[PDB]
């Protein structure tokens, strides 16, 4: 039932501050100790401090024990037993190779020798320390495609291109639409930019009715945009059953 | 708007003289705060009524006979809180307002009035649990 | 069941007043509060005020403030209310009503029969 | 990391598969405790262990733990599909942070196969109204994930402006890619024909198109 | 006070609506001092809020149901009978006077 | 031939919630014995001169005032003291 | 966690604590059962005959018995069980009724170093009275089983 | 504050008739059928909560703004205009005749 | 002969039944000596506060009281009895006094296998006091046999 959620990417300049948070819900908030966690570049997974919302009391390792400020609110009862709480990381002095996926981690038990002990991790918030200015998601859709045109099946989607940083969060019908939907990877191009691309695997018959919007944003460039995908296709390769 | 006199006034007893204050005083409402040089404000005074034949609770209990106290009397209270009840009808919404009056009908109002950080609970002094102890000649062979 | 027998409606003239009783059964008179539902033709039921007969605490609607009068004898488990400066147009039928439970006086279950006044 | 496991193991399906954890007398393993977890790249991870011996909630007896004095094990038993993420060890004591092992992959042998899905698209008119017009090719739904790339445009192999991705896992425990190709509308119209053809043991599909083949 | 196996629990939550969770409990056998005081629109010789003056009701929006209001500094209220009424007393039968 | 029984353990600390009949103790600094309280009467239990008061530690209990039978027993308390407490006085009838 | 002393004083005190740790306080809730809260700093006496008139049928006189009554009224409910489940004078008390997962299939420390009792007596609310009727079918098989070695001693 | 949708609406005995009602602020919401010569009569208070009396014929329905009140089975003693109620603010009201 | 859940519902259920067969019923006959008989389909609220106005000075308010202290002021008598003999938590309790052939000569079977318990009683109904006397004599002499057991042992 447990619950932890991050906040969302940020983009910062080297040598800058920066506070993550980390909402709760579902259980009891100064029950457990909410740790902090963090994928480095080329140091695989990193474990960096851990605290108590209950006692206050920190254990901060000794890399960053003047680099990271742990903090905590106080937790509102919802129930008897479940309580929402937001915990807090402040890595000041950013320097680079801190670009990672950040996570906070509550802990396992209540007493014995490993309470503390990371269970439940959030989201995780994806940091990328850098010079390089923002740019936003250059959303175009793309047309209908019979793969096993024998079937009659097909396939639809959206391309991102030209942006940075990561990452983009796609969505499908105003965010309703789930089957089907799958939504790629992307690079690291020779400018420096990433382009992803979502597909939503419908065929070719229920085209000038139903209606398909991928949902795009992107929170480090702040953008978030709604593209109609045209039910068109001047091609031999779709164009067989009509 | 209406009522008895004990819930259209300002009732209570001093020395066990039963008083009727009128509350118009209190509530004319002078909302806007001016403060006019510090000038008009001394007292505010409410004319008193006093009763004897007092009848509490309704119908439940009998009619009782205050006797008089010889001589003048007067006591101090602190007021530490009100009932009030809210006017509610369609009304003008922008820019519009509600207003309020004073009720006592009910007494357990007053009690609420206190009571409201109590809870009473029983206890449950039974409970039940797994564990690796069995009954016998065994708690997990010794 | 509880039930709440009223008035006869009597026939009046504008630049008058009315008064129509409501007796009450089956239940405590002072421990539930009592309402005034009247309904003229084609608006929507107008609520003029309730009545706590514990010791006679009303609340009028707005509309109604200056003409309205809710009263009642606690003795004779009656349920008053006087209506002055009349018009053709406050012209209604009349519903004394309390209701479902003592928690919650808006889920009105128990209506009395209609009184019907002629302006 | 200090604590060293193994780089990368293999199971078969069906049966076990064992992963070891080892350090100096400090990091490991008398008086320190040790937790397991799986750590799908790309997703928060999951914990298998805790207390060597003991098993988080909801996990199944399959995975099984062992400590000796020098080091720590994860034996993991009737192998999945779902097992062919990379896990971690951890070293901790009742009042101290996690010292992370280095990580180790593993590979679930025997399984069977599937064929890369392509999807080749066109650049849409928005993009042909910039200028500037680029490709779109998907493969999915294969394993192994070990595939390759060749674009071809008038079967020539094509050098810049091609960038392809690495092979992800997904929900349906199987891999997959992506592979693009930047070029203007000028070239797009028009040079033969733009293939997109992609391979996996040995089965080299081909999904074509082009504005006039 | 509540019987043996039973408590009475007391909520030290200093800005409390009435209703719903108090993350500040304490258990007390006994309640502390209240004076059953009748008054009318004015509660006297109460207890003040701690926090701030409060408004309580079971729903405001429910205007058939009492607000009350608790404030947090006391306001003095100096009531008086200032006439030096003499009594008497009038006697009946057999002593009943 | 198994693993895990049940144990039983008296005294265990769990409440619910309860309605019960509540008494009364007075602070018994009413030193005249004949100017009497109709409320704080001589079957009111003596105070406690230390009121103890135990905070309990990690717990979160919910309230709600207007659902508490301690108003109606402490309402119908005080108007049966008022009552009582007239009952063996003097009929004025015959005025 | 406090002295040894204090615990004989804070009532309820391990009500959010977890349950391994709520057992050093089991005898401080019993005595309540019966003397209500313990009193430290003043222990006033606490003897019969207090009643010298005739307020033992007021208000407050009934109120008082009532409680007096219905504390050992319950008291006795509670030590009765535990008399026939076998477990008189035990303030924790071995069976030979295996537990059932069904009830509940938490290790150990998922519950006793996890919960508290009153967060788990709601999870067993459920299934707790079937309990206390198998608690007490054991107690009866035992005793017949007594009675089955009586008749073959001689 | 209460816009009782829609405006009125007459039909069959065999169709089944829905009546909707926007809301303001969170409250009860109630409804009233007003026969020839009866008075009000209420027939589903809490929402989905019927009073004493009501066949399974009435049923109120759905969660945020809007809620609903659905009977099937009409007749010619399931005739007279409805009402939607919540505190004392009522709504436009609705009917079902010949 | 009828299942443990059953055995349960049964008071006074092995009372035309022979003495042996008795003691699966132990405790089911105990907890009817505070509690009553058991209920089983239907088992309501049971808590305090009941009593709402001025009714528990009433015929029925009195003799509920009557009802509740006696059934407790009899329990208790039961339980110090069987405490003073050194039989405390015990539904089946040996003891160090002999069995006297003038009270009853029978065999186990004689008395197990043939007879019912007020049969029996019936029976040692003129010798039963005069044992209860014995039962007690032997606690003391235990008792005395310990202290003498303190003042050797240092
Ligand atoms: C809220 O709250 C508030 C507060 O809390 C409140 O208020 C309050 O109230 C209360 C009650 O009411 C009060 O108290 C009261 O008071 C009163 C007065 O005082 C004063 O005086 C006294 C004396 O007396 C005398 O005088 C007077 C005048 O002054 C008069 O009035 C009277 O009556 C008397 O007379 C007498 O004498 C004369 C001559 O002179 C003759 O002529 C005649 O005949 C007679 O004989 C005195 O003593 C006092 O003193 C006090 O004070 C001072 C200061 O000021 C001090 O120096 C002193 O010492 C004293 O004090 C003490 O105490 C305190 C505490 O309290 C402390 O603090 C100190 O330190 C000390 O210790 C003055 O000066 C009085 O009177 C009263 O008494 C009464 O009551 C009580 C109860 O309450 C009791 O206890 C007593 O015993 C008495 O009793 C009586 O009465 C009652 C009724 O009232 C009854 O029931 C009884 O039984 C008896 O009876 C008898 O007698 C009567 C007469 O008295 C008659 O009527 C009958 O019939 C019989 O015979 C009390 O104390 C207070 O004050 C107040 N406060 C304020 C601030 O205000 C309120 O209420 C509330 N509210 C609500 C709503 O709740
Ligand atoms: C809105 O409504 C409100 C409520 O409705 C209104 O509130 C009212 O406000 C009034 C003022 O505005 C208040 O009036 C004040 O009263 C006090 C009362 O003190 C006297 O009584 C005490 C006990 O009663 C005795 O006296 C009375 C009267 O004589 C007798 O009837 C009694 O029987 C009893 O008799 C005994 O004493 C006499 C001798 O006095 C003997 O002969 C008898 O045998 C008895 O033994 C009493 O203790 C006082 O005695 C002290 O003062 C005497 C002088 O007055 C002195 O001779 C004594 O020796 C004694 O002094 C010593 O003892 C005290 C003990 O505490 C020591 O503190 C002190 O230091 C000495 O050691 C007194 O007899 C009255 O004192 C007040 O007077 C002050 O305020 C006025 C305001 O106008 C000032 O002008 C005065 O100067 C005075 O200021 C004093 O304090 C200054 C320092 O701050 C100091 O510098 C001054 O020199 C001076 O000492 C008030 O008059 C009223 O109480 C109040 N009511 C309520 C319910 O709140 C409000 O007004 C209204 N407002 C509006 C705008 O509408
Ligand atoms: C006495 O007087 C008191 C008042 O003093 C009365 O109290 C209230 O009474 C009402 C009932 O009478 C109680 O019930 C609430 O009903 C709400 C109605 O919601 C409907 O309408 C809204 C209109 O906006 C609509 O959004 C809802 O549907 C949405 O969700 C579904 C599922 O996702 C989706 O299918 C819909 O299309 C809607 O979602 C779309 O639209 C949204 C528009 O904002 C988008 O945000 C969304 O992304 C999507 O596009 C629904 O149809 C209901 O909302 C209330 O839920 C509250 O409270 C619950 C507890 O009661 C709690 O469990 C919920 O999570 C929710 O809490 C939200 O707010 C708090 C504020 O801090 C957050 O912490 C929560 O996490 C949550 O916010 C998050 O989630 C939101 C939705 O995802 C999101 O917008 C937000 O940004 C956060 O991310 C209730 O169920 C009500 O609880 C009573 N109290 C109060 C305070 O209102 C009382 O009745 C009266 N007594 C009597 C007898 O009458
Ligand atoms: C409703 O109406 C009511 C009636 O009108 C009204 O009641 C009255 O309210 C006032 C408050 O406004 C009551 O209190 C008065 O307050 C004055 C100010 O108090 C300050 O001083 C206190 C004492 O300071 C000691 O320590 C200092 C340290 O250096 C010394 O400098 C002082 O000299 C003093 O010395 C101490 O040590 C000496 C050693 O040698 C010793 O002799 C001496 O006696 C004393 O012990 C402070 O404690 C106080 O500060 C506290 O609070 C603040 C925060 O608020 C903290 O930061 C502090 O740390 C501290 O905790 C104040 O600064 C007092 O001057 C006034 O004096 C009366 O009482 C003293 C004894 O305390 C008497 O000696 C003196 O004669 C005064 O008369 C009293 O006695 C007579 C005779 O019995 C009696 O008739 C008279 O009525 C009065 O009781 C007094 O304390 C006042 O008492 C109330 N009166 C009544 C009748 O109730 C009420 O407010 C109204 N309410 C509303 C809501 O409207
Ligand atoms: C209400 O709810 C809350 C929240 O659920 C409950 O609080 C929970 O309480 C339990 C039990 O008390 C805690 O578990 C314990 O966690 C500690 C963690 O250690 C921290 O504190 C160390 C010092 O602790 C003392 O000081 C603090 C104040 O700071 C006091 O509050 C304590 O009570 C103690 O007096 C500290 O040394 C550690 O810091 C390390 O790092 C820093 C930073 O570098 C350094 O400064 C330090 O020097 C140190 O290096 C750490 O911050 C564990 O120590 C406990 O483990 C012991 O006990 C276990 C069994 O309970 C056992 O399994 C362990 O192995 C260990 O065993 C002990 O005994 C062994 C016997 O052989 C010894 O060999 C062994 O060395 C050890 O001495 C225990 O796990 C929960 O953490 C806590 N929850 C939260 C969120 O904080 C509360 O109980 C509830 N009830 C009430 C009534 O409040
Ligand atoms: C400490 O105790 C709490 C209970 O108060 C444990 O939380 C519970 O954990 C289970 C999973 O372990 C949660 O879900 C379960 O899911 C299965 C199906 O997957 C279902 O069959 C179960 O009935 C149960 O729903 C459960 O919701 C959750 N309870 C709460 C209130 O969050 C917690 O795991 C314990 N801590 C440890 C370390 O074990
Ligand atoms: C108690 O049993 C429940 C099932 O009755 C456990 O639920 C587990 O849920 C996970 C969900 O991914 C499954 O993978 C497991 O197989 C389930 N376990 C079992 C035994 O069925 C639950 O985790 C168990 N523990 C607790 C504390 O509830
Ligand atoms: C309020 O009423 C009081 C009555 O005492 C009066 O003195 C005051 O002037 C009034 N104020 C207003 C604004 O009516």
């Amino acid at each position: 039932q447990g619950q932890l959620v991050q906040s969302g990417a940020e983009l910062k300049k080297p040598g800058a501050s920066v506070k993550i948070s980390c909402k709760t819900s579902g259980y009891r908030f100064n029950f457990y100790h909410i740790n902090w966690i963090r994928q480095t570049a080329g140091r695989g997974p990193e474990w960096m401090g851990w605290i108590s919302p209950y006692s206050g009391d920190k254990n901060l390792a000794p890399a960053f024990q003047d680099r990271v400020i742990m903090t905590t609110d106080t937790e509102v009862p919802v129930t008897s037993f479940t309580s929402t709480g937001a915990a807090y990381m402040e890595i000041r002095n950013l320097k680079f190779d801190d670009t990672g996926t950040y996570f906070c981690a509550k802990g396992l038990l209540r007493d014995g020798s490993s309470t503390w002990l990371p269970y439940l991790w959030g989201q995780g918030t994806l940091l990328t320390v850098s010079s390089a200015s923002t740019k936003g998601p250059s959303v175009f859709p793309l047309a209908p495609s019979s793969k096993s045109t024998s079937g009659g099946t097909a396939a639809l989607g959206c391309l991102v291109k030209d942006y940075f940083p990561e990452p983009v969060t796609v969505s499908w019908n105003s965010g309703a639409l789930t089957s089907g939907v799958h939504t790629f990877p992307a690079v690291l191009q020779s400018s420096g930019l990433y382009s992803l691309s979502s597909v939503v695997t419908v065929p070719s018959s229920s085209l000038g009715t139903q209606t398909y919007i991928c949902n795009v944003n992107h929170k480090p460039s702040n953008t978030k945009v709604d593209k109609r995908v045209e039910p068109k296709s001047c091609d031999k390769g779709l164009e067989v059953l009509f | 708007s209406g009522g008895d006199l004990e819930i259209t006034t300002h009732s209570f007893n001093c020395r066990g003289e039963f008083f009727y204050c009128n509350t118009s005083g209190l509530f004319n409402t002078s909302g806007l705060f001016n403060n006019n040089s510090n000038d008009s404000s001394g007292n505010i005074t409410l004319p008193c009524k006093i009763k004897q034949i007092v009848r509490m609770w309704q119908r439940v209990g009998q009619a009782m006979y205050a006797p008089p106290i010889a001589g003048n009397i007067t006591c101090r209270s602190r007021i530490t809180g009100l009932l009030l009840v809210r006017d509610g009808c369609k009304s003008n919404e922008t820019n519009g307002t509600e207003t309020f009056r004073p009720a006592g009908g009910d007494m357990r109002d007053n009690w609420r009035s206190e009571l409201y950080k109590y809870k009473v609970v029983k206890i449950k002094p039974l409970g039940v649990a797994p564990t690796r102890c069995r009954r016998r000649v065994v708690g997990r062979r010794r | 069941q509880v039930q709440l027998v009223q008035s006869g409606g009597q026939m009046k003239k504008p630049g008058e007043s009315m008064r129509i009783s409501c007796r009450a059964s089956g239940y405590e008179f002072i421990d539930c509060t009592l309402n005034w539902i009247r309904l003229a033709p084609g608006k929507r039921p107008e609520w003029m005020g309730w009545l706590k007969p514990r010791g006679g605490a009303v609340n009028y609607c707005r509309p109604l403030q200056g003409r309205v009068t809710m009263t009642r004898d606690v003795y004779s488990d009656t349920a008053f209310l006087e209506l002055r400066s009349l018009t053709v147009d406050d012209t209604a039928v009349y519903f004394c009503t309390r209701g479902k439970n003592c928690d919650y006086n808006w889920d009105f279950e128990h209506w009395g029969r209609g009184t019907p006044v002629i302006v | 990391s200090v604590l060293t496991q193994s780089a990368s193991v293999s199971g078969s399906l069906g049966q076990s598969v064992t992963i070891s954890c080892t350090g100096p007398n400090s990091v490991c393993c008398s008086h320190k405790s040790i937790s397991w977890y799986q750590w799908p790249p790309g997703r928060a991870p999951t914990l298998i262990i805790y207390e060597d011996n003991e098993r988080a909630p909801g996990i199944s007896p399959r995975f099984s733990g062992y400590k000796s004095y020098w080091s720590a094990y994860l034996t993991i038993s009737d192998l999945r599909p779902e097992d062919e993420t990379t896990y971690y060890c951890c070293s901790y004591t009742h009042n101290s942070g996690c010292v992370f092992g280095t990580g180790t992959k593993v590979s679930v042998l025997g399984q069977s196969k599937a064929n890369p899905s392509v999807t080749l698209f066109p650049p849409s008119s928005e993009e042909l109204q910039a200028n500037k017009a680029t490709l779109v090719c998907l493969i999915s739904d294969f394993y192994p994930g070990a595939v390759t790339v060749a674009w071809k445009a008038d079967s020539s192999p094509v050098k810049a402006g091609v960038e392809t991705t690495t092979p992800s896992k997904q929900s349906n425990n199987k891999y997959a890619a992506s592979s693009y190709l930047s070029l203007t509308p000028e070239q797009w119209k028009s040079h033969r024909s733009y293939s997109c053809q992609v391979t996996h043991e040995g089965s080299t599909v081909e999904k074509t198109v082009a504005p006039t083949e | 006070c509540a019987p043996a196996g039973f408590a009475i629990l007391k909520c030290r939550d200093k800005k409390f609506n009435g209703t719903g969770p108090c993350k500040n409990v304490s258990t007390v056998q006994c309640t502390h001092g209240i004076k059953p005081v009748i008054s009318t629109q004015l509660l006297l010789n109460g207890s003040l809020a701690e926090g701030d003056i409060m408004i309580r009701s079971e729903n405001i929006t429910d205007n058939a149901k009492t607000i009350i209001v608790q404030l947090k500094t006391a306001v003095n209220i100096t009531c008086t009978r200032p006439s030096n009424n003499t009594r008497k007393s009038i006697r009946f039968g057999p002593g009943q006077a | 031939a198994g693993d895990l029984w049940v144990t039983v353990y008296y005294g265990v600390p769990v409440w619910e919630d309860a309605d019960t009949t509540l008494f009364c103790a007075s602070d018994a600094k009413a030193y005249s014995t004949e100017s009497h309280n109709v409320w704080a009467t001589h079957a009111c239990v003596p105070t406690d001169p230390n009121p103890q008061e135990i905070p309990l530690k990690n717990v979160t209990e919910n309230f709600n005032m207007w659902k508490n039978n301690m108003v109606e027993q402490m309402h119908e308390d005080i108007i049966s003291l008022w009552d009582e407490s007239l009952k063996p006085c003097v009929k004025l009838t015959p005025l | 966690a406090v002295g040894m002393g204090a615990v004989l004083l804070g009532f309820l005190g391990a009500a959010g604590s977890t349950m391994g740790a709520a057992s050093i306080t089991l005898t401080v809730q019993v005595r309540q059962l019966l003397s209500g809260i313990v009193q430290q700093q003043s222990n006033l006496l606490r003897a019969p005959e207090a009643q010298q008139h005739l307020l033992q049928l007021t208000v407050w006189g009934i109120k008082q018995l009532q409680a007096r009554v219905l504390a050992v009224e319950r008291y006795l409910q509670d030590q009765q069980l535990l008399g026939i489940w076998g477990c008189s004078g035990r303030l924790i008390c071995c069976t030979n009724v295996p537990w059932n997962a069904s009830w509940s299939n938490k290790s150990y420390s998922e519950i006793w170093d996890n919960l508290t009792w009153v967060e788990w007596e709601r999870e067993i609310s459920n299934y707790t009275q079937h309990i206390y009727n198998l608690l007490q079918e054991s107690q009866n098989q035992q005793e017949k089983n007594e009675q089955d070695l009586l008749a073959l001693d001689k | 504050v209460l816009t009782q949708s829609p405006g009125t609406l007459s039909l069959s005995p065999g169709e089944t008739a829905i009546i909707s009602c926007r809301t303001s602020q969170y409250g009860s919401l109630a409804w009233y059928q007003q026969r020839p010569g009866q008075a009000p009569r209420l027939v589903i208070y809490s929402g989905s909560t019927r009073a004493a009396g009501i066949p399974d014929r009435f049923s109120g329905s759905r969660w945020g703004p809007d809620y609903n009140l659905t009977i099937s089975n009409l007749e010619s003693g399931d005739f007279g205009v409805y009402y939607c109620q919540q505190y004392e603010f009522f709504g436009q009201g609705t009917k079902v005749q010949v």
